[PDB]
DNA sequence: CAGGATGTATATATCTGACACGTGCCTGGAGACTAGGGAGTAATCCCCTTGGCGGTTAAAACGCGGGGGACAGCGCGTACGTGCGTTTAAGCGGTGCTAGAGCTGTCTACGACCAATTGAGCGGCCTCGGCACCGGGATTCTCCAGGGCGGCCAGTAAG
DNA sequence: TTACTGGCCGCCCTGGAGAATCCCGGTGCCGAGGCCGCTCAATTGGTCGTAGACAGCTCTAGCACCGCTTAAACGCACGTACGCGCTGTCCCCCGCGTTTTAACCGCCAAGGGGATTACTCCCTAGTCTCCAGGCACGTGTCAGATATATACATCCTG
């Protein structure tokens, strides 16, 4: 079993990303923040992302179904799979 | 014209209230989307899995991806009543 | 020395010669009525652009894409509900935006970003 | 460890090496696996304060400036490190936080 | 039908405005508004054209207008 | 007295923004992250395990989510003016997407 | 606080054009019966995730100054909304006209389907050059202490 | 009396002092790609069955125009709320050392489950035949639109 994991994206990983975002002054809450949204963007790939592979009943998650469920909600990938 | 079908259930859930004409068309407009999209996923998913023809499941499967949360939970749970009483005779 | 020009050469101008070249209390205050003119908006249905505006805006646009087209009345009907419904959107996220600024007024900055952060630029 | 009497207050220094002037040739832990120390000539490129150097001498590196920047101090800069010590470099701190306000009321006198 | 962009007037704005929830609306923005409103209907009509252009028809029916607005991802209900 | 040389507060980030958008390698850690994804699963369907790829095949959608999101959220930030980018703006950079 | 004026909401009554029901009809769906081709079911195996081990160092956490932006306050002046008066042309209702949407019938060209044939593109092996990496100078970038430069009064030259 | 240059304060760009970054010269490393069987899917040659291409025709729905009412637009006046620019204040985040930590790498393994075949079976497509539910059209009460005329509702503004 596994907890406490979401404060593992460490909160200069925040910065990196926003670094190649574009951002030059980082306020204090919104590494606190951030964490916020990308958990609800997983369980929203992940969970789709499950469902295909309980579909066709095999245990592991296949590198091609991530492609899908992203495919489904709009931002699609490419050369992972294909 | 899923109208004459519209008309059957608003009688059913509300048997006083009546439907404008254009609302028909809205439904009638609605349920072919809805439609659709699940069949169209349907299909994309037993692509997939290289399975040729869409079954009971794939629906089931097709439907929990589109509707969101609590919509989810009760469509399978009518799905399944349906097949199962369909199966019962 | 730069000198500009005439356009046309004549003391007339052409309205006295023929084949012409050129013929031929009680007051609200601001805001309060705003609101009024919203709930008086928001609560009701009808089509907010003028109707014979848009059909002769709507043909002068099918031109470029092809030649003698004929819109059925309700094809100008199903582009207006779009067109109208597609700004109510945009305004409604402009006003987000203004909020957002800390003034009231929405302007061209606000348009403009409603619209890029859409990503439907 | 060692404080630094530099002008007005000190600071906070650690002990680069430690040396007997009357020997004069330094001892020092060098950098890094825990590295020995190891007993070495005084470098002719190194200069020495003489207040440092007639007592038993010491090469200083203060924390929070960089090594680059580091650089010597004499004997009578370092007493040896004290909460005592610790609390007089803070008053002087206090000292210097309206020392740079007690300059600004000639500036409020300048714009006013 | 030199200029009909004009003709979506003022008022026209502001009220469709008034009913997305502004209070002011800035002068400029009245100008503006039809940039926008124009670029929306050059991408709506030149598909449903070509849906049109397809079949051979000379006329852009409502049937048109609903397929070329689906793809833009704004659905349209109502009509077909 | 004693001066450090240090560089002008807001010159390190630009200099860094230069460093990142330039570079393309993966920017949130890989293995603090692979167990965030296996911790996220473990509630929707007990027991499953992940392949190597379809771990990696997130993380490279789930950063090029969040750099999509701050480079929406900072033109919010620019449009106050102000330079600061503040969790007053991620909650409308993503409410205009109308995603919420 | 007190009170008129206003706008929307509220009531009663009057039509209608419109949605609900009736009825006839014919076209899609239900019954009935296969057939083989898709789908499930059993070993198997191997390769590929999960899991542990230890060094190690790149990186995360932590600490502190202070430098600069966040934010609050304020003065303001103009680009707004509001209201009136005039004035568009939008909407309604017709008359007229006709391209052209929709539907029929005929039947030819086109694509599905199949057997035999063959070479295109597949997996696997193997290699050596494009490139990642490191090193140390050379070069650029940035920050900051010292430095020529109009704006004033003081005493200037004087009608 | 008037008159106004000079002097001192006012205050830049520019060299340097670093740090960061580029240049280039090696130095291995491994996958881009070239080559080799081969097999199985594309190709070729033929038939058959019909989808639609084509031609003709029946009516709809659209276009054009137009004359009238009147509601919406437009322009002008005005007065004031707000966008904005300025000042001032302070807190909080960036910058840069230190100090702790756990990602990473490489390394070994074990067993788990995804990927083959064999087999066998049973389920849906295809087909034929009969009929009644859904569709279209007709109509006929009727709930909603519409006109008109109270009952508070907020809005200012003293």
């Amino acid at each position: 079993v596994l907890r406490d994991n979401i404060q593992g994206i460490t909160k200069p990983a925040i910065r990196r990303l926003a670094r190649r975002g574009g951002v030059k002054r980082i306020s204090g809450l919104i590494y606190e923040e951030t964490r916020g949204v990308l958990k609800v963007f997983l369980e929203n790939v992940i969970r789709d992302a499950v469902t295909y592979t309980e579909h066709a009943k095999r245990k592991t998650v296949t590198a091609m179904d991530v492609v899908y469920a992203l495919k489904r909600q709009g931002r699609t990938l490419y050369g992972f799979g294909g | 014209s899923y109208a004459i079908y519209v008309y059957k259930v608003l009688k059913q859930v509300h048997p006083d209230t009546g439907i404008s004409s254009k609302a028909m068309s809205i439904m009638n407009s609605f349920v072919n989307d809805v439609f659709e999209r699940i069949a169209g996923e349907a299909s994309r998913l037993a692509h997939y899995n290289k399975r040729s023809t869409i079954t009971s499941r794939e629906i089931q499967t097709a439907v929990r991806l589109l509707l969101p949360g609590e919509l989810a939970k009760h469509a399978v749970s009518e799905g399944t009543k349906a097949v199962t009483k369909y199966t019962s005779a | 020395a730069r000198t500009k020009q005439t356009a046309r050469k004549s003391t007339g101008g052409k309205a006295p010669r023929k084949q012409l070249a050129t013929k031929a209390p009680h007051r609200y205050r601001p805001g309060t009525v705003a609101l009024r003119e919203i709930r008086r908006y928001q609560k009701s249905t009808e089509l907010l652009i003028r109707k014979l505006p848009f059909q002769r805006l709507v043909r002068e646009i099918a031109q470029d894409f092809k030649t003698d087209l004929r819109f059925q009345s309700s094809a100008v009907m199903a582009l207006q509900e779009a067109s109208e419904a597609y700004l109510v959107a945009l305004f409604e996220d402009t006003n987000l935006a203004a909020i957002h600024a800390k003034r009231v007024t929405i302007m061209p900055k606000d348009i403009q970003l409603a619209r890029r952060i859409r990503g439907e630029r | 460890r060692c404080l630094a009497f530099h002008g007005p207050l000190m600071y906070e220094a650690k002990i680069l090496k430690i040396w007997d002037p009357s020997s004069k040739m330094y001892t020092s832990i060098p950098n890094d696996a825990t590295k020995e120390i190891k007993p070495q000539k005084l470098g002719e490129d190194e200069s020495i304060p003489e207040e440092i150097i007639n007592g038993k001498c010491f090469f200083i590196h203060y924390q929070g400036w960089k090594s680059s920047w580091d650089e010597w101090v004499g004997y009578d800069r370092i007493r040896a490190y004290n909460e005592e010590n610790i609390a007089m470099k803070k008053r002087l701190a206090n000292e210097a936080k309206e020392a740079k306000k007690s300059l600004l009321e000639q500036q409020k006198k300048k714009k006013l």
